[PDB]
């Protein structure tokens, strides 16, 4: 039975996550956790361990003191990967305590392996998706062999 | 020949596995503005690319029971000088070994993309003057040498949450020929 | 089959942490990763998401505009007792990632893990701590039996 | 009648395995730096339970002058508690007696010894900036008491196998005897 070995040493490894009991999260878009960080080793930038946390605690303060301007709408989202964290407590568990973006930041570069949820799979209306501005000026695409396809 | 069949099973189980890495799902929301993605047309090799506002399909195809459902996914590329000459020549040619030109957004096909990297880098704003759109290649080169190894990919098995089954049989195919392959 | 369910599952969420492959850096402990953010489903999370980075970005600016000091470590500040990121292979750097914590953060507390790094004694001469002004009216600690102030 | 002899036995026999353990979750060496402000521990000297209260510091703090000489280092750890009226206006003979139940009680700086922690949590409640006038203090005990409307279980307070990083011989042995003499609690 190597899995049932296997199926051991894997929830250790998993500690990091904790999903800590039950809790009783009677709203959905105020309850629930923000962000989950992992500071790392070895990185100078972790002096600035109280920087980040008064940051985290004004945002949650702004988005208070910039509730709405009240229109009525849905805003709804779903998940591009629904892998939630695991819960070793032996209410709701789907829409909250789910990762919906990972990210290992770099100096300059970035691991991101999730990606931000669409709505109607159009970034043009999307509240985290911001596109930059450049000419376009390049008309008609290079399709491939016989397949000419008039965008415009 | 034994590596005929060899390199023929290989590149059946290779062109089998995309088609499911790019998709009107499951790929969308890996379109990030600074992703890093391939190009691969027909006989061309333009390199590396940076995924850049991605837009609706513009449908126009009379295609007469279907939905036109190709959309036009924009990267920045370093195609060619001689291909920025003429504007109205509608097609793209790949880096030629001259002098490596300058960077523009081509709005290629998502069908073209035959790999979908991680490594996502940081995109600047103001990406209109022809200087700051340099900083984009100088960053690409960068993470070659970072990773002398090869850009890690994106595995539909683990990353990218694909459950479908077909891929796995292909997957299984493409083990197999690698275990055969050990026995030339 | 029946057992290799949740195995084949659960590789997603030990492979969420990452290891890519080895990686060529020079400057130890300055060549790097920084945070790793796990972004979670909530109106906050998803309307903030450029500032989040926004901010990432004027941080590790901010940190290049400090030289002619020594205030990296300053202590010999050795790890914690971490648990590491496994190495995934798709030898040398013994030093790697090491994670050393984990808060999820609930607008009113924080859940946190791992505790935080310092040195063997005096928790007023590493990074962080910043602790608030007491008053410290009281002038006898309380004890098991003897041993009084 | 022997069963719930039995029962009195296996209970005791529990609860100093639980003080053998408890007596490792708080020395001095992986629990330091699990000593953040905020980290809600529990203290009881044997006498009676001031209740949940936010560490403020601690320190390393020697035995100056010390009677009898010192071969062992203490430690002191400044824990935000809720003590009463009256121990505060004398606030010179013990530091001690908490409030009761019967009054509100108000909270200030206590030091307290590092071996009385009997319990050390996984929240960290928030700090306003510099505290002292005590009504900050009132909000302090706001949120502890709104911390407390979300976990009726049982606040989840650490595991010493994994988030400390024990890796010490012998624990395993305890923790076997504790795990059996639950399960064999929970059966009879």
């Amino acid at each position: 039975e190597q899995l049932r070995a296997e199926n051991q040493e894997l929830k250790r490894k998993l500690n990091i996550l904790t999903r800590p009991s039950g809790i009783l999260v009677n709203d959905t878009k105020l309850d629930g956790p923000i962000l989950q960080i992992l500071f790392m080793n070895n990185a100078i930038s972790k002096q600035y361990h109280q920087e980040i946390e008064e940051f985290v605690s004004n945002l949650v303060k702004r988005f208070e003191e910039q509730q709405k301007n009240d229109v009525e709408k849905t805003s709804f989202n779903l998940l591009p990967q629904p892998s939630s964290i695991v819960l070793e407590e032996d209410k709701n568990n789907k829409e909250a305590f789910s990762v919906v973006g990972s990210v290992l930041y770099f100096t300059n570069f970035c691991l991101d392996k999730l990606g931000q949820p669409l709505l109607n799979e159009n970034p043009q209306l999307s509240e985290g998706w911001e596109i930059p501005k450049y000419h376009q000026v390049f008309s008609h695409i290079v399709s491939l062999e016989g397949q000419e396809i008039q965008v415009k | 020949v034994i590596y005929y069949k060899i390199r023929q099973q290989l590149a059946k189980l290779g062109k089998e596995i995309e088609e499911y890495i790019h998709k009107p799902k499951y790929c969308l929301p890996f379109l990030q503005p600074g992703r890093l993605v391939k190009v691969k047309n027909e006989g061309d090799d333009f390199g590396w690319g940076v995924v850049v506002n991605f837009s609706k399909k513009s449908n126009v195809k009379p295609n007469s029971g279907e939905l036109d459902p190709l959309y036009v996914v924009e990267v920045l590329l370093r195609c060619s000088k001689e291909s920025l000459k003429n504007s109205a020549t509608e097609a793209a040619k790949p880096a030629k070994p001259d002098e490596k030109g300058e960077m523009q957004v081509v709005p290629v096909l998502v069908h073209l993309l035959s790999a979908i990297s991680s490594v996502r880098l940081y995109i600047p704003k103001d990406l209109r003057p022809v200087d700051n759109r340099q900083s984009v290649l100088k960053s690409i080169q960068e993470v070659q040498k970072r990773f002398p190894d090869g850009i890690p990919l994106l595995d539909p098995i683990d990353d990218m949450g694909i459950q479908d089954q077909g891929l796995k049989k292909v997957i299984q195919k493409v083990e197999a020929f690698e275990h055969r392959m050990y026995s030339h």
